[PDB]
């Protein structure tokens, strides 16, 4: 009965298209968000300042036009801030290696390859191919 | 109970994060929300002008204007959000806790999860044949 | 707004008309009022879309053509309907499931379940206390309106003459040549028209025929080629010429 | 559940460790941030100079200036840290949490759970 339950999981899947184009869908945004986000918040980093001046129209209220501003605050935003884009740099990092692999050699047929080279060594040669892709991942935990 | 499609899905996490705009308006609103005021006048070079007033009377125009002359939508904007998106959870969340609709679907759902799990019709929907079952699923699927 | 302008009757009080006033705040209720309705009509945009499948593509039988329309794609055709706009939530969750409740649904595939709940609750120990009549050993499904025969019927080779009354068994099995004692046979109030080639068994088997009752249409016409029957039973052939 | 590969683990350390500095550069933007100006005035020795204004004035120029002339990423920096980091705990447990895909998961690791458990296939792998 399980085997009628794989016979099923044979037919029903149709080499699971939907799940490896959403995979690819979600990790390819997720990389481009990345190199986005790492463009602007390098360009603005610098743009955080202790200590700024300021000229204003406040004439009429006050009397004065320019105002030496301290924010008291920016020494640690900038160094959580570079710390911050430290861990993202890490993290983008790591994105890249999920799509290399994605390029190098995952496809929807290499762990069918792998289920007859596999079986070649196991000695049951003759084995079809369940879908490769979410077999992928298992492979990725292990071939056991 | 899992039978809800993909866009209740999207209404529920765009729900949980509305409710979060709420309280964090809310909060905020409260802790720190004030109005600083002072009067326009007119309507060794630069030095400060001064005015004969009192901290006591700056807290009570502030209180004045900010009661007064301040737009009620600036200042209920989060608890306008927060019930409004009770609303919306009241909407989905009432529709589905229907009484006897809901049993509807309780009914629905309880012989639906057997209509999964009987291996008969993974036997009847796999396939002049044979074959001999048990007695107690037959007795299940009558 | 971040700046405005207040003007109020204070002036006996603190003696000044019009007071220019900041507000800290308006700027972080801004961007994230903007953000509130960008998040708005994102998520009722998402409702137009379901308005846009319920006008575009529901019914109240569209999933019950899908039932049936796949159960001829399934090869049990008919079956009949449960109510078609939660089972089209299910048909949006997946058609699989969809094709595991009408399969459950055909009385063709639960009449074979009930055929088998005859066939393990029929026992031994039942036609075994059923077996010995009138000049031999003689079985009666007889005036007992059974919907099948049992399947250890052709398990006690005992069995000589076989009494069959009110069954709707179109089809006998083929290992009912395993009753080699089985030589006269009673198939009234019946239409057993079995399409097996057990006939041939039974071509070098048997000698008796009974067909009592059994009205124009009822006479199941292949069965009479086995051209060892001896002795032919036909009341209530009201028949013309 | 256990399907996840290695690095979406190091996905979700990276993604909440990301959002616990944000909540903690937003708490403590919000209850200790503010601005301090002071006029430049000129553009037995050491005496006080001194300026004619009063709290409220030293607080308007304070609030006009902080608004006007500091840039918006040091103002909103942990906002956009916060929003932006659960744009990436979105992707990754939406494509774990979209409906239809996440039935054939439950599907799939409910039959290879079954193949793991088969004590047969234990008995005929060992011979």
């Amino acid at each position: 009965a399980l085997f009628e339950k794989v016979k099923k999981f044979r037919t029903h899947v149709e080499e699971g298209d939907i799940v490896y184009r959403l995979y690819m869908r979600q990790t390819i945004i997720k990389v481009i968000k990345f190199i986005l986000i790492i463009c602007y918040t390098v360009y603005y980093v610098h743009n955080i300042k202790f200590d700024v001046d300021c000229t204003v129209d406040i004439e009429s209220l006050t009397g004065y036009r320019t105002y030496r501003c301290a924010h008291p605050l920016a020494t640690l935003f900038k160094i959580l801030a570079s710390f911050y884009i430290s861990l993202v740099i890490f993290y983008g990092l790591i994105c890249m290696y999920t799509l290399w692999w994605m390029l190098r050699r995952s496809l929807k047929k290499y762990s069918f390859e792998s289920i007859r080279e596999e079986s070649s060594y196991s000695d049951i040669p003759d084995v079809k191919n369940d879908f490769a892709f979410m077999l992928h991942l298992i492979d990725q935990y292990d071939p056991l | 109970r899992i039978l809800k499609p993909w866009w209740d899905v999207f209404t529920d996490y765009i729900s949980i994060v509305m409710l979060m705009i709420a309280v964090f308006g809310g909060t905020l609103q409260v802790t720190q929300d004030k109005m600083i005021c002072l009067p326009c006048k007119w309507v060794t070079g630069p030095t400060g002008i001064k005015y004969d007033l009192d901290r006591h009377q700056y807290n009570y125009v502030d209180a004045v204007c900010y009661e007064n002359r301040l737009h009620w939508f600036a200042k209920y904007f989060p608890y306008l959000v927060l019930l409004h998106t009770l609303i919306f959870l009241a909407c989905s969340n009432f529709w589905f806790k229907f009484p006897r609709t809901s049993s509807k679907l309780e009914h629905f759902v309880s012989i639906l999860l057997k209509c999964f799990d009987s291996p008969w019709t993974t036997r009847a929907l796999s396939e002049s044949e044979t074959g001999v079952l048990d007695k107690k699923e037959g007795e299940q699927a009558k | 707004k971040f700046d405005v302008d207040c003007t109020v009757d204070i002036e006996s009080l603190t003696g000044y008309r019009t007071y220019r006033c900041a507000h800290p705040l308006a700027t972080l209720f801004k961007i994230l009022a903007s953000f509130y309705i960008s998040l708005v009509i994102f998520y009722g945009l998402i409702c137009m879309y379901t308005l846009w499948w319920m006008l575009r593509r529901s019914l109240k039988k569209y999933s019950f053509e899908s039932i049936r329309e796949e159960s001829s794609y399934s090869d049990i055709p008919d079956v009949k309907n449960d109510f078609a706009f939660m089972l089209h939530l299910i048909d949006q969750y997946d058609p699989l499931y969809s094709k595991r409740f009408a399969v459950f649904l055909s009385e063709v595939s639960e009449n074979k379940l009930r055929q088998l709940n005859l066939n393990n609750e029929w026992t031994l120990d039942k036609l075994r206390q059923r077996l010995t009549k009138n000049a031999q050993d003689k079985l009666e499904l007889h005036l007992f309106m059974l919907s099948g025969i049992p399947d250890t019927v052709f398990d006690l080779v005992e069995l000589e003459v076989l009494k069959l009354e009110l069954i709707p068994d179109v089809t006998i099995p083929p290992s009912i040549a395993q009753l080699t004692g089985l030589k006269e046979l009673w198939l009234y109030h019946t239409a057993a028209k079995i399409e097996a080639p057990a006939l041939a068994f039974l071509r070098e088997n048997l000698r008796a025929l009974h067909i009592k009752f059994t009205d124009i249409k009822e006479i199941p016409l292949w069965i009479y080629s086995l051209k060892t029957l001896e002795e032919l039973h036909l009341t209530g052939n009201l028949s013309a010429e």
